């Protein structure tokens, strides 16, 4: 398994078309992870198209109380 | 009130469990401790370096060589150890400046999140900030940010203004929404439809200027009183 | 605002000793200096990656603008991505990109320019289609005129003021966007901060390389020349003087890199705060998100930095 990347050439992992969140940063948008060891292009996030129109409004009908920690 | 209290209690229990189970969340203070220990360990270990001299033991250098050359060797040892010590001090100064910046940020967070409610978005956690709670930790502080998060949204048809008797009525505090046949005025962050009256709307101008203005009646509370 | 500098790494033994093994053996007597240099540079690199991540990765969703781009007369073509352009960069972003130009290595950044462009496009789509609601929870759509009426009401001006002269406000906004594009394309020193970052890095590297030709009080600056013209007993002295000079130069370089990394980290923290408090919401802090009463801000990606349109 030999893969050529922008940061260098990586030996020991195979490139996978599937995209996951970054696990071990490599460089130039490529990350490696252990599922054997695989290399992939990191995914920024899940796409979400907002239903925009000039006469539609979305109003929340409920709420949730959230607690988060900052260190 | 009961639902909000239950949600708050469940959230606190969940936070306790999450800290109990996730080790990597509390990694910043551990990194501080590791950095200090590693720097001190490296400084100690540097003592066993020859620094270009023949021996790393100072008294061995005195004893095994003549003083004319032992002095040069000891000068090399002394300058090497001074270089090591000043490198340690410089790195400590830089790290101390970083920690001072972090502590200033922590004090600002305390003042603006714990001692009051902050309108700054994302400063006191994700969502609309309600209140915060401080907790002490080794070499640091932990904040418990309580936030309000909207949920279960619903589609509505909205209009900038309502045209009535040739007058344009704008929402005093809320927005105009319609469920398909009737129009109501509701507050922006929570769905509470209400009858559009003259008490929760204000009039400004005629209907030929506003774009998207729609036709609907506006109830007047006073009319039934003098009707009788 | 600058966000990150270039991730650089140095080969200690290669920089100081070339291809001489005796020089490396002599260096082995000096302890773990090269180890400290490696640790410092690795920390700087991961710090740069973290700076970019904190500044730009503020949303967990990738929002898309609707195909029908009519927002009540407001023209956003100058800041929205250009599908015709292969790089999918906005015209202002393209102008910004155009206007900014051994033993030593430069590590590529973790996030490519396309990913940062996608982040900025997601931020713009979220702040255009959903107002500021997407920064505090689920994205709730709202017509742009009503969002702008919200923002006018935020600064103490009633809704009717905006609704009665919407067309004038839209024309003023479009003219302002055109003027800011022209001002960026005309004034050459507007982007001086990022260029100073690039120039400082290049100058530091060039000075470090140039220092390698200094005699440092020895008879020659060439290592093989000394090893070939002199017998050992004074050769150790000459080589020791050379290698101690080169450790001084390298340590000075690392110290300045650490200080500059701290400065860039402070700038990146400021940029992240500005993103959160001006792009994801409306700020009442005066002179923080531009001169005057703040309405909304638009982010634009730039080399080694970010540009805010207040
Ligand atoms: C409000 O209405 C819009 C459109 O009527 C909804 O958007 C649709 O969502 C479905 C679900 O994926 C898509 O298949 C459609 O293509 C969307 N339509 C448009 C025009 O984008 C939206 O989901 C509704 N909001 C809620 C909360 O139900
Ligand atoms: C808002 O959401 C809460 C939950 O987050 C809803 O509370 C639930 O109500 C149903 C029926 O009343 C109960 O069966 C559930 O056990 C409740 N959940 C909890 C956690 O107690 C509440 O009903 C929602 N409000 C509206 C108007 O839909
Ligand atoms: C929109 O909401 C209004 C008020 O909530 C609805 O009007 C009422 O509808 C109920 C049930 O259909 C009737 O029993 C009432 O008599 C109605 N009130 C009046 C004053 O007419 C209306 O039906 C809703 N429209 C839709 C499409 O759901
Ligand atoms: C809202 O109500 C006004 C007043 O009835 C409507 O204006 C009328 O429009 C019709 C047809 O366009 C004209 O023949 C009348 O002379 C108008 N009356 C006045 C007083 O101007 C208006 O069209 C209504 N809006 C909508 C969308 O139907
Ligand atoms: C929005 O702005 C763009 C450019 O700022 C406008 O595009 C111009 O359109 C006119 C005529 O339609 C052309 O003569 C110009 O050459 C165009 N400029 C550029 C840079 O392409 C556009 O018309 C405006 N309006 C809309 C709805 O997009
Ligand atoms: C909203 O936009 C659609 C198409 O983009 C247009 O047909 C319609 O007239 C617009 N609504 C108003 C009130 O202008």
């Amino acid at each position: 398994n030999v893969f050529q990347t922008r940061a260098g050439c990586l030996i020991g992992a195979e490139y996978v078309n599937n995209s996951y969140e970054c696990d071990i940063p490599i460089g130039a948008g490529i990350c490696a992870s252990y599922q054997s060891i695989i290399a992939y292009t990191m995914s920024l996030g899940a796409e979400n198209s907002v239903a925009y129109s000039n006469n539609s409004i979305a109003i929340p009908t409920n709420f949730t109380i959230s607690v988060t920690t900052e260190i | 009130q009961k639902l909000i209290a239950n949600q708050f209690n469940s959230a606190i229990g969940k936070i306790q469990d999450s800290l109990s189970s996730t080790p990597s969340a509390l990694g910043k203070l551990q990194d501080v401790v590791n950095h200090n220990a590693q720097a001190l360990n490296t400084l100690v270990k540097q003592l066993s370096s020859k620094f270009g001299a023949i021996s790393s033991v100072l008294n061995d250098i005195f004893s095994r060589l003549d003083p004319p050359e032992a002095e040069v060797q000891i000068d090399r040892l002394i300058t090497g150890r001074l270089q090591s010590l000043q490198t340690y001090v410089t790195q400590q100064l830089i790290r101390a400046a970083e920690i001072r910046a972090s502590a200033n940020l922590a004090a600002t967070k305390m003042s603006e999140c714990v001692l009051g409610q902050s309108k700054r978005v994302d400063f006191c956690g994700k969502g609309y900030h309600l209140m915060s709670f401080p907790q002490s930790a080794p070499h640091g502080v932990v904040f418990l940010h309580v936030t309000y998060v909207p949920a279960q949204e619903k589609n509505f048809t909205t209009a900038p203004a309502i045209c009535h008797d040739g007058k344009a009525h704008f929402p005093r505090e809320g927005v105009f929404v319609s469920n398909g046949t009737h129009w109501f005025v509701t507050q922006r962050n929570f769905y509470e439809p209400q009858i559009i009256t003259t008490d929760n709307t204000f009039v400004s101008g005629n209907c030929d200027v506003v774009i998207g203005i729609v036709n609907n009646t506006v109830y007047d509370p006073l009319q039934p009183e003098l009707d009788s | 605002l600058p966000v990150s500098m270039t991730k650089t790494s140095v080969d200690c033994t290669m920089y100081i000793c070339g291809d001489s093994t005796e020089c490396s053996n002599l260096l082995l007597q000096y302890g773990s200096f090269c180890t400290q240099l490696k640790r410092a540079l690795t920390g700087i690199a991961v710090e740069q990656d973290k700076n970019t991540q904190e500044v730009f990765a503020q949303v967990k969703q990738i929002y898309k603008t609707p195909p029908i781009k009519y927002f009540g007369g407001f023209n956003f073509s100058q800041i929205l991505p250009d599908p015709s352009k292969p790089s999918k960069r906005s015209p202002i972003e393209d102008l910004l990109f155009n206007k900014v130009t051994k033993g030593l290595t430069v590590l590529p950044p973790l996030l490519t320019d396309e990913m940062i462009a996608q982040y900025t496009s997601a931020l713009l789509a979220g702040t255009i289609t959903s107002g500021w609601t997407f920064g505090a929870g689920p994205a709730l759509q709202i017509p742009f005129p009503m969002q702008m009426a919200y923002r006018f009401n935020g600064i103490g001006v009633t809704q009717n003021v905006l609704y009665e002269n919407q067309k004038l406000i839209a024309n003023q906004f479009n003219s302002a966007i055109g003027k800011i594009q022209d001002s960026l394309s005309s004034t050459p020193s507007a982007l001086g901060k990022l260029q100073d970052v690039v120039n400082h890095n290049a100058q530091a590297l060039n000075t470090l390389v140039k220092q390698l030709s200094s005699k440092f009080g020895a008879i020659s600056s060439v290592l093989n020349d000394i090893f070939s013209r002199l017998d050992p007993p004074e050769a150790e002295v000459q080589i020791d003087r050379l290698i101690t000079g080169r450790l001084q130069s390298l340590q000075t370089y690392v110290t300045q890199q650490l200080i500059r990394a701290a400065e860039i980290r402070a700038s990146a923290n400021l940029a992240a705060t500005k993103m959160s408090e001006c792009v994801l919401g409306q700020s009442k802090r005066v002179d923080f998100c531009g001169k005057g009463y703040h309405l909304m801000s638009f982010p634009q990606s730039a080399p080694h930095g970010v540009v805010f349109l207040h």
